């Protein structure tokens, strides 16, 4: 038994999860086995009364295995197979004639989730990397050994579907007073072994005192949920008010949904088609509805998004010579504050500069701010909050530059300017201290060409808002050094960053692939189309905003600072729209922030409920006709994506994009390409690799731009070939 | 032996008043109102002259605010001078600690050379209105300047109990215990030693610091309250306190809320026999340390016990008498195992062997806080006066005392008995 | 010229550089902070300026008069959020006005002990409210003390027949244990030196003026800017108000009314501030590297009798001092004082200045010297800045060796009265 082991101490048993390589204990086969054999062993035997099953591994309690999920995935039913096998272990375990309690020490999600969720009583450790959820859904999948029914029916069904719809992970106490464990236990400091292993005992030797008690039938001592929870819990009971749950519920999802993923609705039906009819009836069901879903196209798209995932959350370079250890942020702006934050929090001493102390507040509000919400949602104590907030030592001056090991510039997408404080910093900063900047137009060559040492020059396109996005794209000249790149990664990874790496380009990976898009845009605009049908027509697609709404919050302005300096550098596939009804907006006074249709009601910023009262007028005066074949409302769509797609495979051909995994990340978790589809690398894939040339092909001639195929585009729909696989 | 260049220091005598369980017959007084009494014990008792008092000092934790200074306003109200001056200092639990310490510090330093030190604690809360009390701090436009805020407010209530790092005394206990594997059984055991040793002291009267004290209300008192010694089988049929259910901790093998205050007067050895006094002890080398409170507050004696055993050039073999501070009885009974453990030495403490556990037997010998009380910032001075006391009666010449404190700290002192 | 040097077998100690929040009018603008928060704030502008490692700092010791009491331990709570290691142990001490100095000389004893090396001392006063209840408060907690099952509301009969001849109860402070106003012992200790209103209004001129002038000139050194979470950021002090001495005299009186020679103008005023500073012994201090700022030499403590004379702390501490280190008057050519009143020091320096006073009270030969006005206060003092109890301690000795480095000069005297009827003076001894 090389993942379960076994061991017994008086009437109780003791089984021990830990996988082989220990790392993290996920549901394999094989260890299905081993438990399933240790089981009947403790089951049978008269010698054992009761029992508890507990993790070794640190790291955490279950995780369930995506290994041979879409590995052994055969027909639609090997799936759904599969998830009765498991569901059949688990109700062994709920139906057991010996008690059996789940010590649950770090990470319990999905699979490990439904065991414990079927033991006797579930007892977690007070930690913060014990958290306990039901991710099924971000992988298109669901739930499928029992959790569609255990969790409604001990958790209230709307928490219960929030909880498998959502994914989200719940926290220890919050898990605790949420009814979905039964009793909670703090980690305990330093003894004569280590804490995390002096902790493990301690639930162990607490875990066995609640088993052996349960044993005994001593457990009469509940708690009481109170006046709400009694009368909300009773409301619960009439079939009815369900009625009226899964209604506003699968309105809710369906509608923040946009409709395209399965998985979420297919789980709505699963709870309530078990809840409603025989336990029976929903087990098979969502037995059968889980595979039903691992085969759906979305799904597989979202393993690929989640693998990639799991990559870029590791340092490419592997470990830097210097780690970080003090940081100075370059201009106090609004992703300045925002990249400050997300690296004082986790510990990093960091330095935020900015020219007039106005402008060196604001930002140091924000980073205050945004510790003090992490406050309200109680994921940071008051003291810890103010503590952090020291690490923030910020200034005009230079001062303490002389001990930086790396600098991150954040100021305008002013080449002079980005020059001025390479020049001024370098010269005061040590030799191994590194040098980026957080740019997105212009090259990090161009700016590292002052540079004293360019070796030290590496560039860190952040996302924002930065405080809570998650995408960095670390760009990489061909000077730039390796070590220098392997900070910068580590560095990123450290503020909690997802990261792609790419080689230096005029307009990088992400940006450029933008600004094509950006053009047809306009041009559709221009086409008689308006925001709102625009904006519909993307949503609607998959997007996570508006392609319109997109731009009117972007920048107005910013707009045009990129489409024409990289419209300049291209212009040739890039040519879109008129730039002029563009310049039209910012001469004659429109920007984003008022005047434009995406704005906000009184000085707060407020509502929504319109759009722009003038920008109809101007349009109208330049604007051209539809096209016959290329007017439709699913061609208007296909017209951006394509464009886009081919770009960003273009990427890979020109060697820019070291991966297409890297490739969909970033498109996905920065353009806010539609995760359905898996990621532009993907679509290709799924989509075809064909058909969706034959679809460029027909946005080329037929709309007399030569927005064609590049090679290696082209040169997967020649052949049966896919990127990814 | 002791140091040569440096002048001696010794305590000629020490005082406290008797240790009471909170609420129960100091319920009526102000903290500053047992600071007079230790002070009046003293001053009778030890018969100095009001005249030679060079300087005051008293620590104390939970402030009267009417009483900033503790110590400067129940100084003038005992008798001493309007000359000798006084400040209050507070460290937590071994407020008092820092009161002698603060004190030796200026003899020493040759700033005087006979100082009054000790403290004071009266456990009976004073909670407020962080903002009932200010739209409260506003004292035809005028009557409208309260609208203004009876445009809303709901106020309520305040603080104290936990840590401004979050966590509980007592809870830090039961985890601290769990920690280092500290059984229930183990921990009411010590805990019953304590109680009965105290009581046993008690009787003995070996319990001299203890003057009597005639509060207004009550008759008047002599003894202590939290001498309740019950049987194993008893304090096993408790349930926890701090952790529950599976808790270690329970009511019966913690200390409790405690009314109390203690003086003592220390001088230069050069003065207490131009004086014509018989000092009672040395008091030799001290040092203070620092946790991290989060999760390892309790273990003030475990890193001090070294730093100053060391400091002074002794072992746990020279030291023939300890007095620690019993805030839990799961609190020692750990810091023990501690302080006897060469992997807790080699990884936390950054040492080459373990501290070396203090022989059971010569271990709070006339009780210790869990029994007789903690009264915080008081309980400091009990100890080093009832180490000496121990030396002498008992016989010995080394005696070390020690503290956990909150705000994740810790005291050490080395005290060295008088011929 | 003047007798200077410093002891010998016992090891010298200098403060390397020192701090301070700005001191601002108390409800102005810390308004809605807590007293540690002003701390964490002094610690942390002394621990960037002073660039001082987190490790060496053996201990740290603040001072403070009214308590928070959720940080008991103010200073041990403010010491962890600024950075200062889990190791550095701190203890809180209060000895009003004066509760700045205690925190040096408390740390400044633990040096030439040998018990440590470097120290930080400091202070902080947040003039916000503590005011409570009593009987609420009392009927308050035995309504926790848990009974059989629910059956403690007989406990509250006994309670409802409580509240019948007065409703509750609710004190604060503001006078003094032994009765009587701060400001109100001023008004009768100036009128006991007789010191006229016109006098006061005087000095009370020169001190906001003064101050004033410094500032501008940017003498002030010794604060740190502040970044409020609430207010956009502070530098500058808010006491600096000169107003003309035709103005100060067209005010009514504050605490003596109708007959008074105290004026709000010319006292000083409620107001909220922390202050730090690195202190250590010599040895370490160029060891470190430092180029310290001056030597920490000696200092007495004193006592008064707070009914009739508790503001004459200088005056009997002057002295003790002055002569244990063994210079006079002249020896000193700068004096950094507490500005308590305007009637305060003018009546103050009305007591050293004569022999009477002298030869009956203090018990001495003849009188103590009226210190030159010209070397006094030099760059405003509390009654222009600011004083908040236990933290003006430090504001003082910072801005008396910053004054013997910019205006030159070796030796100064800085010197305290206090509530509680206490005082403090030190010689502050300028560093090469």
């Amino acid at each position: 038994r090389t993942h379960i082991n076994y061991g017994v101490k008086g009437d109780v048993a003791v089984v021990r999860i830990n996988s082989p390589n220990s790392k993290v204990n996920t549901l394999s086969k094989e260890l299905h086995s081993e438990f399933s054999e240790v089981m009947n062993e403790i089951w049978a035997s008269d010698q054992i009364r009761s029992a508890v099953l507990i993790s070794s591994k640190p790291g955490c309690f279950i995780a369930g295995a995506d290994i041979n999920m879409l590995a052994a995935c055969k027909t639609l039913q090997e799936v759904t197979q599969l998830s009765q096998e498991a569901q059949r272990i688990v109700e062994k375990l709920e139906k057991s004639t010996k008690p059996i309690v789940a010590a649950i020490n770090g990470s319990c999600l999905g699979g490990g989730l439904e065991v414990a969720i079927s033991c006797q009583y579930r007892i977690a450790t007070k930690d913060r990397k014990t958290v306990l959820g039901t991710p099924e859904v971000l992988l298109g999948a669901l739930p499928g050994a029992g959790g569609t029914q255990r969790l409604p029916k001990m958790v209230g069904v709307p928490a219960a579907l929030d909880m498998m719809l959502t994914g989200r992970s719940i926290r220890a106490d919050r898990a605790k007073k949420m009814g979905l464990v039964d009793q909670l236990v703090e980690p305990l400091g330093p003894g004569l072994k280590p804490p995390e292993e002096r902790t493990i005992e301690y639930l162990e030797e607490v875990a066995i005192t609640f088993a052996k008690g349960l044993a005994d039938k001593k457990i009469s001592p509940k708690r009481d949920k109170g006046l709400v929870e009694k009368l909300t819990a009773y409301a619960m009971t009439i079939p009815f008010v369900r009625q009226q749950v899964y209604k506003k519920v699968e309105e809710k999802v369906r509608k923040q949904t946009k409709g395209l993923y399965p998985a979420p609705l297919k789980i709505i039906d699963v709870v309530k088609t078990g809840i409603e009819q025989g336990s029976d009836a929903g087990y098979l069901c969502e037995s059968q509805k889980f595979g039903e879903l691992v085969m759906t196209k979305e799904s597989k798209a979202l393993m690929g998004l989640y693998h990639g995932q799991v990559l870029c959350k590791k340092n490419k370079f592997g470990a830097p010579q210097k780690d970080v250890k003090h940081l100075a942020i370059l201009g106090a702006g609004l992703m300045g504050a925002g990249i400050a934050q997300v690296s004082v929090d986790k510990g990093l001493k960091t330095i935020l500069k900015d020219a007039t102390l106005t402008a060196l507040d604001r930002g140091q509000q924000q980073v205050f701010k945004g510790l003090n919400d992490k406050v309200k949602k109680k994921a940071l104590t008051s003291f810890e909050r103010d503590s952090i907030f020291s690490n923030l030592t910020g200034q005009l001056d230079y001062q303490g530059f002389e001990k930086a090991d790396m600098v991150i510039e954040a100021v305008f997408e002013d080449l002079s300017l980005k020059h001025r404080v390479l020049k001024e910093v370098e010269a005061v900063i040590p030799d191994h201290c590194i040098f980026a900047s957080n740019t997105s137009a212009l090259p990090i060559s161009e700016i590292a060409a002052v540079s004293k040492r360019p070796e030290k020059v590496i560039g860190m396109h952040y996302f924002s808002p930065v405080d809570k996005m998650q995408l960095l794209e670390i760009i990489t000249t061909e000077k730039t050094s390796k070590d220098t790149s392997a900070s910068a990664v580590a560095v990123g990874l450290k503020q909690g960053k997802v990261i792609i790496v790419v080689k230096d380009g005029p307009g990088f990976y992400t940006t450029r692939c933008l600004a094509p898009m950006m053009s047809e845009v306009i041009r559709i605009l221009q086409e008689g189309v308006d925001p709102k049908k625009l904006d519909s027509l993307t949503t609607s697609f998959g997007f996570p905003v508006g392609a319109a709404t997109l731009v009117d919050e972007v920048g107005v302005d910013v707009a045009k600072h990129v489409a024409e300096d990289l419209g300049k550098v291209f212009g040739e596939r890039f040519g879109g729209g008129n730039p002029e009804l563009l310049t039209q907006m910012v001469s004659k006074g429109f920007l984003g922030r008022k005047s434009g249709k995406g704005f906000y009601i009184y000085q707060e910023g407020v509502k929504r409920k319109d759009l722009n009262s003038d920008m109809d007028s101007i349009l109208a005066s330049l604007k051209l006709p539809p096209k016959s074949e290329v007017s439709s409302d699913e061609d208007i769509q296909f017209r951006l994506v394509t464009r886009f797609v081919n770009e960003a495979v273009m990427c890979l051909q020109e060697g820019i994009l070291a991966t297409p995994a890297e490739g969909d990340i970033g498109a996905v978790f920065g353009l806010g390409f539609p995760p359905c589809l898996g990621g532009p690398f993907r679509f290709v894939d799924l989509y075809g690799a064909q058909k969706i040339v034959d679809r460029l092909k027909k946005y080329e001639a037929a709309y007399g731009k030569q927005f064609t195929p590049c090679q290696l585009l082209a040169d997967h729909a020649n052949s049966p070939n896919k990127k990814f696989y | 032996l002791a140091k040569p260049n440096i002048r001696n220091v010794v305590v000629v005598d020490g005082v406290r008043t008797p240790f009471l369980l909170s609420g129960t017959s100091y319920k009526d007084l102000m903290p500053h109102d047992l600071a007079r009494a230790a002070l009046t014990g003293l001053l009778h008792r030890t018969s100095v002259p009001k005249e030679v008092v060079d300087y005051i000092i008293f620590g104390t934790v939970i402030q009267e605010v009417k009483t900033s200074n503790v110590a400067r306003e129940a100084a003038l109200g005992a008798g001493f001078s309007d000359k000798t001056p006084a400040h209050t200092v507070t460290m937590a639990c071994i407020s008092a600690n820092q009161a002698m310490t603060t004190g030796v510090g200026l003899i020493a330093s040759g700033q005087c050379d006979v100082i009054v030190a000790g403290g004071v604690e009266l456990m009976s809360d004073v909670p407020i209105r962080h903002s009932r009390k200010m739209r409260k701090l506003m004292l035809q436009r005028l009557s409208l300047i309260s609208k203004f805020r009876f445009n809303f407010l709901a106020p309520e209530l305040p603080a104290v109990s936990e840590f401004s790092t979050s966590e509980t005394m007592g809870h830090s206990a039961d985890r601290l215990a769990a920690a280092f594997a500290v059984s229930r059984l183990e921990q009411d055991e010590y805990a019953l030693r304590s109680h009965s040793l105290a009581k046993k002291a008690q009787d003995e009267g070996l319990l001299s610091d203890v003057v009597p004290f005639k509060v207004p209300g009550k008759d008047t008192v002599t003894k202590d309250n939290g001498i309740r010694p019950s049987s194993l089988e008893q304090m096993a049929k408790l349930k926890p306190a701090f952790i529950k259910p599976y808790g270690t901790v329970t009511a019966a093998n913690s200390s409790f809320l405690t009314d109390g205050a203690s003086a003592m007067l220390i001088m230069a050895e050069e003065k207490a026999l131009a004086m014509g006094y018989k000092p009672k002890a040395y008091l030799r080398d001290f040092m203070y340390v620092s946790q991290d409170p989060k999760d390892q507050l309790l273990l003030g004696p475990t890193y001090a016990t070294p730093k100053v055993l060391e400091k002074a050039g002794l072992t746990m073999n020279d030291i023939d008498a300890f007095e620690f501070h019993e805030a839990f009885s799961g609190q020692i009974l750990a810091n023990f195992k501690a302080m006897d453990s060469d992997w807790f030495a080699e990884n936390y403490m950054g040492r080459k062997t373990k501290v070396g556990l203090p022989p059971l037997e010569k271990f709070n010998n006339w009780g210790g806080s869990l029994s007789l009380g903690h009264p915080f910032g008081a309980t400091g001075c009990r100890l080093v006066m009832a180490a000496a006391n121990r030396l002498r009666k008992e016989g010995g010449q080394y005696g070390l005392v020690a503290a956990c404190a909150a705000g994740g700290q810790g005291h050490a002192m080395i005290v060295e008995a008088y011929p």
